[PDB]
RNA sequence: CCAUCUAUAAUUUUGAAUAAAAAUUUUGCCGUUGCUAUGGC
């Protein structure tokens, strides 16, 4: 009775709004008024204001809806979003974010703003600066709500990802400062989104983000240690990937500055149990092709003796072997000779792994097999003068 | 004819996020 | 600006190296004009 | 639930940007060591550069198609603003230039059907000769 | 290929028990019919 009429009623609203002739289509009529210079500016303002109420009205029903009627409201919503251009859609909606008092509607509103920019180009750069500023200004206010706090960060991540470099520098720096403060948020979702924003912001800024370097890497390493302890966290996999992808982002953008803290980077990669091996092994290949091999070989000795040797973790041991074989096959002849005492010091430790290893015979035999092939590669690619004392 | 018959036969992204929130 | 707070000696040098390398080319051009 | 979905979507976004070929989020130990070692060379041989190109192209087509829609749509409404302005005598300087161009464009085309002046010289003479004998009227 | 070493499976100790742990050693697809066998492509 009542529900059937509403199902028909939203079909009725859908039929009118549907963009199935210039005079018929509501979308084209809106453009003509905007294009028409003689159209009164006050008339334009009414169009913006009416749409905002219209957009809020449909969202109110969608939030508070019935499967068939739920679908129809989205058909109505789809028509509504295309009524007016991106220029006026931003002007008519961004003020409404502060006006709206419902957490659900604000959550709905943030998503649609992002969707409009999914298919735009460089024409929206001045608009996006306005959108980013509003999102930044609201972020302190929605610190209470997790879902809205996370969604605003995600939309900023997309906007920085797409034509982020073209955006004005002040917003990018302000966005990075915002993210680093929110990395410490107790909610895991805010940590994941904050880490994602830092990765994109650091990619855009490059070296210019070095000022924030103390606020990105040292906290992230500490975050990883807490991640291992809290194995019950339902988002443990996503959090561990987020930390890993952060390093992958800055391993490609600031290799020289991360060169000092490379040891903690390797610690994250090896002991990130939740992350899949393919992800960990891929981020390893970035280290070899971007960071100086001389320091990796020096660090590989320290990490083995301290952690990996007593770890008794198969994935950690296998990943360590993958790094070591990659470095030796890529290290230059000059670099190999200079770091020869360190590698042989590591090699003697590897030969002794059988004494302390808790694995069975087949594994230790397999591990030793790889140790010998890398050694032959490294002993080759040297000269008699350097190798005679070592032998 | 039956033999011929056998031969004849032989020859929105916001939408998903929107529904999930309603479930919660 | 060369950031020195909370950065080791090696990191500080990398900032110096990037800045000085870029500034060198213009500086070399400047002295040639005067000489 | 949305918290889980939103977190995964953000992370999956980073994976494509930084590690394209790597998949997205959704026994004897000796065997495990070997598989990881084999995964190293196989991942190294993957043609990641091809994967980036496909993602770039599919996105480029969608943007290009949408851009054409705006260009095609605004041209319609631009023409209707002309139609109302010319009817109400609200014709602007720019509007008065576009229409004047159309006069040149259409008149230029009709010149082809108009034919050359030289042929009209001979055609006219032939026309008079045919007409004078057929119409007569000398009497 | 053989042997060896692993893996899988079974009996056993602490154990309410899980648990660890020594120790040892009929069809490609579709049915019907039993609790097994044969009908169609």
């Amino acid at each position: 009775e009542f529900l059937t009429f509403m199902n028909n009623t939203f079909e009725f609203i859908n039929k009118i709004t549907e963009e199935t002739d210039v005079r018929r289509n509501l979308r084209l009529k809106v453009y003509s008024v905007l294009l028409d210079e003689t159209s009164d500016k006050k008339l334009i303002r009414n169009i913006r204001e009416e749409f905002g109420t219209l957009l809020e009205g449909v969202l109110f029903f969608i939030n508070s809806v019935t499967t068939e009627i739920k679908e129809i409201l989205f058909k109505v919503l789809g028509n509504v979003l295309q009524i007016l251009p991106v220029d006026e859609f931003v002007n008519a909606v961004l003020p409404l974010l502060s006006t709206s008092t419902n957490e659900d509607i604000r959550y709905h509103l943030t998503l649609v703003i992002g969707s409009k920019f999914e298919l735009e180009g460089s024409e929206a750069i001045p608009i996006v600066n306005n959108v980013m500023k509003v999102l930044l200004d609201r972020m302190p206010l929605e610190s209470k709500s997790v879902v809205i706090s996370q969604v605003i960060l995600n939309t900023m991540t997309a906007l920085v990802s797409k034509y982020g470099k073209k955006l004005e520098g002040s917003i990018l720096t302000q966005a990075l400062t915002l993210a680093t403060e929110k990395v410490s948020s107790d909610m895991t979702e805010v940590k994941i989104s904050s880490l994602a924003l830092i990765t994109n912001c650091v990619q855009v800024l490059g070296v210019k983000s070095i000022a924030f370097y103390p606020k990105i890497v040292p906290p992230s390493i500490k975050l990883f240690d807490a991640s291992l302890a809290d194995s019950s966290n339902p988002l443990k996999e996503q959090l561990q990937v987020a930390i890993l992808l952060l390093f992958a982002g800055l391993i490609k953008r600031i290799p020289s500055f991360l060169m000092s803290n490379i040891l903690d980077v390797l610690h994250v990669i090896y002991f990130s149990r939740e992350v899949d091996s393919s992800i960990r092994l891929s981020v390893i290949s970035l280290i070899i092709e971007n960071i100086d091999l001389k320091e990796v070989l020096k660090v590989l000795f320290r990490i083995w003796s301290t952690e990996i040797a007593t770890s008794n973790d198969t994935v950690a041991v296998s990943l360590f072997l993958s790094t070591l074989e990659s470095t030796v096959e890529n290290i230059d002849k000059k670099s190999a000779t200079s770091q020869s005492p360190i590698f042989f010091k590591l090699l003697l430790s590897l030969f002794e792994f059988r004494s302390i290893s808790s694995f069975d015979n087949n594994t230790i035999s397999r591990i030793e097999a790889s140790v010998h092939e890398i050694s032959n590669s490294y002993v080759l690619k040297m000269n008699d003068k350097v190798f005679r004392p070592l032998f | 004819k039956k033999q011929v018959e056998q031969r004849l036969e032989f020859y929105l992204a916001i939408q998903e996020a929107m529904e999930l929130y309603n479930k919660d | 600006e060369i950031t020195v707070d909370g950065l080791d000696a090696n990191q500080v040098w990398w900032q110096v190296k990037l800045v000085l390398d870029s500034i060198d080319g213009d500086l070399i051009q400047g002295i040639q004009e005067l000489k | 639930q949305t918290s889980k979905y939103q977190a995964t979507s953000v992370v999956n976004g980073l994976l494509s940007n930084l590690l394209p070929g790597v998949p997205k989020i959704r026994g004897s130990k000796a065997q495990l060591i070997d598989r990881n070692l084999k995964k190293r060379v196989q991942l190294q041989n993957r043609d990641v550069h091809k994967i980036k190109k496909k993602c770039k192209l599919v996105k480029k087509k969608k943007v290009k198609k949408h851009k054409l829609d705006k260009e095609q749509l605004e041209q319609l409404a631009k023409h209707q603003v002309l139609k109302k302005h010319q009817h109400e005598g609200t014709l602007t300087d720019h509007e008065r230039k576009y229409l004047n161009k159309l006069i040149k464009r259409n008149s230029q085309n009709l010149r082809s059907w108009d034919l050359e002046e030289e042929v009209r010289d001979e055609l006219e003479d032939i026309q008079q000769s045919i007409l004078k004998d057929t119409v007569s009227t000398a009497n």
